[PDB]
């Protein structure tokens, strides 16, 4: 909108081209997590953590 | 029903029991001998009432 | 464990799979909190290859319910076991008995 | 080790023989330790003074009737024990009552003694008919702890006395009624705290606080056989910074300066270099005629001697 | 005019198992302590317990070493069994290092000069190899009551160590309590009673040290009742006088110097009022009164409490 457009002219506020969606704990559930596993499909490259 | 049962309970007379016919001068006093336990919970008694 | 139970908690205990049991009774030669190492008795050693008998455990993994499913070793170092004995309690379980 | 010590102590006395008393915050639990404690101490044990028995001049036994009386005996003596009484020296007194003419007999009718104070003196006692009305009667008083009824004496009562001879039950203890509840309370972040609501109703003759005063004051008595931990304490330690610096001692004078400057500093309320090396420039540069020149002068004279301006030094 | 309890003889049948007697009780009180003793006692009493463990070699509570037989949740809760006595410091770090075979004993740790490991038969774990060896660190705070991890959690204070393993703290020594009143026959009395107070605890605190703290903290409570206020009070006076008398005083009254006070002076300025209403242009303009002066009668009117505006 406008008004946001003038805010960014402002403040210089590059606007970043990536929405957030990271899984985060579900609300009020606090505990350890015990193991990780991680699946690539073949052919993408695999990070260093898989 | 446990409301009714504690009252019944405190309610109902008993032939025999500690201070048989002794009198109290008001309520008030009758709670004094049953907290101070010198008289059972339910036995009969002559108090002014008003 | 029940204070008063029935008697099929034993049966319903080996029951389940849930228990690890004894297939050729024998010493208990190595415990530990994964894996139980059974040596076994001569009478029962098969003639060809009798060996040892190993019982990997399995340890804390989701159930269908989110429920743990744990498996403690119930015996100790030298105790001799007999074929069909209980070695390891499962979820809910006490030494082979059903504990709810 | 460091507890929760209670704040906030609220007295709301409704009709002043009726007192209720609110209490918080309380660690959990203590809410019902002390009430119970303080009930069964201001209930059981709590000296005071009673009518214990009375002889009356006409009638022998408490079932006959006395002739112009519409009450009989035992009305009359539960309306006696509600006769509140406060002996000050003698220890058990036997007071008589002698009255005539029509009406209610009253606690003003009492015989005027000494030590004696009626708490309540229009507390009726009997009612008298007509042209009759003549009766004479011994009232004993006497003192004791807590509450002891008339039945358990007249059953060891193995000491016989004469016929006429009508007991009482004694109560002592001031107080008619005592209850306490606990409910929530939270400390602004501790939610498991609680509240004292005691409500306590006496026979007038003592005052509620005074009551629950000198309750505790007893159970404090009882536990302090025990209790000695009144350990004592010290703020801080000494000095270590002597404000005794040898070259900053001496006063403003020994830098002879011009008057104008002195007047400044003096008026600054500057009065040994002491005091001026630990001063703002703001300060003197504010001062009223003190200029270029004025501060120029004292800058000067203290470089002579041998110190600065703005000088540092901490306790002085 | 009454009687107060002497504390009397102190058995110890076990120790863990302790009676304590009172012999001259008034009659009615009886109970009265027994039960304010009790309460206390279970509530309150400061014990030390195990707080946290740190073991290297796990990450987190549920996985498993190598050569030992208990889970590390059973080594936990045993360790929160394990009872241990700190005399000075709060706050102790216990180190625990043992290989071989063998039921690990409380014993095997790193005995420290204040720590005193009460029964040091007390189990923790049961190592199962040649070669299997653990090496743990227990740290212990004193406290009271019942802390769990939960509410712990607020103060983290730097947990960054992840292999930290955090065990429910129970801050209580004592298990068990009873009190038994009977008739106190003293040479010359017909009704006195006897406190037979019963108590049995994890073997840290000694029976009359509790006792004495528990009528320590009766005894503050009970001196924060005897003070009743009652008192009540007319002060609440009104707020805002005529012009109030710290904007009514003359500038004379202010006292600053020759030059201020002509300026003043000429300047129409006779009280503090119209002073304090007055802003520093207005001072500027006069002849011969510039920023010095004014400046003046501003640090003066700073102790005055006003200011210009």
């Amino acid at each position: 909108t406008p008004e946001e457009k003038l805010l960014r002219a402002i403040f210089g506020e590059k606007a970043s081209d990536v929405k957030d969606s990271s899984l985060r704990v579900p609300n009020g559930v606090s505990g350890t997590v015990i193991d990780v596993q991680v699946f690539t499909r073949d052919g993408v490259e695999k990070d260093k953590r898989a | 029903q446990d409301v009714v049962l504690g009252l019944y309970y405190m309610t109902r007379d008993c032939v025999n029991a500690k201070g048989e016919g002794m009198v109290l001068t008001g309520p008030k006093e009758a709670e004094r001998l049953y907290r101070s336990g010198l008289a059972s919970l339910h036995a009969r008694v002559k108090v002014r009432i008003t | 464990k029940p204070l008063v139970g029935t008697g099929m908690e034993r049966a319903v205990a080996v029951d389940s799979g849930v228990t690890a049991v004894a297939k050729r009774g024998g010493v208990v030669q190595y415990v530990d909190a994964s894996r139980i190492v059974i040596k076994v008795n001569e009478d029962e050693m098969y003639p060809g290859e009798a060996g040892i008998d190993i019982y990997n455990l399995t340890k804390y993994t989701r159930s269908n319910q989110n429920t743990c499913i744990n498996q403690m070793p119930c015996v100790s170092l030298g105790e001799p076991v007999e074929r069909g004995d209980v070695l390891a309690d499962g979820p809910s379980t006490d030494l082979g008995e059903l504990a709810l | 080790t460091e507890f929760l010590k209670p704040r906030l102590v609220d007295i709301e006395q409704v009709s002043s023989t009726h007192a209720k008393v609110t209490l918080e915050p309380l660690e959990r639990g203590f809410g019902h330790t002390l009430g119970n404690a303080l009930r069964r101490i201001l209930l059981s044990s709590m000296p005071g003074c009673a009518v214990t028995e009375v002889e009356i001049d006409g009638v022998l036994h408490e079932y006959s009737t006395k002739e112009g009386v519409q009450e009989d005996i035992l009305e009359i003596l539960l309306n006696l024990k509600g006769l509140a009484v406060r002996v000050q020296g003698k220890d058990e007194v036997i007071l008589t009552l002698n009255k005539s003419g029509i009406g209610p007999v009253t606690a003003a009718d009492i015989t005027h003694d000494g030590d004696v104070e009626i708490v309540k003196p229009q507390h009726v006692i009997c009612h008298l008919t007509d042209e009759n009305a003549s009766i004479s009667m011994r009232i004993k008083v006497q003192r004791g702890r807590g509450y002891v009824p008339a039945s358990t004496r007249i059953h060891s009562e193995e000491d016989e006395r004469p016929i006429g001879r009508l007991l009482v039950d004694a109560c002592y203890s001031p107080v008619e009624r005592i209850a306490y509840n606990v409910e929530a309370a939270r400390v602004e972040q501790r939610t498991d705290l609680d509240k004292l609501v005691i409500e306590m109703e006496t026979n007038g003759t003592i005052d509620p606080e005074e009551a629950i005063r000198r309750a505790a004051t007893i159970l404090a008595e009882q536990l302090e056989a025990f209790v000695d931990l009144r350990d004592v304490r010290q703020p801080e330690v000494k000095e270590e910074k002597p404000e005794f610096d040898p070259i900053l001692l001496r006063p403003v004078d020994d830098l002879e300066l011009t008057v104008r400057s002195a007047n400044c500093l003096k008026a600054e309320a500057i009065h040994y270099i002491g005091d001026l090396v630990q001063r703002t420039e703001v300060e003197l540069l504010k001062t009223p005629n003190l200029g270029k020149k004025s501060l120029t002068e004292i800058k000067d004279v203290l470089a002579s001697r041998g110190l600065s301006l703005g000088m540092r030094l901490e306790n002085w």
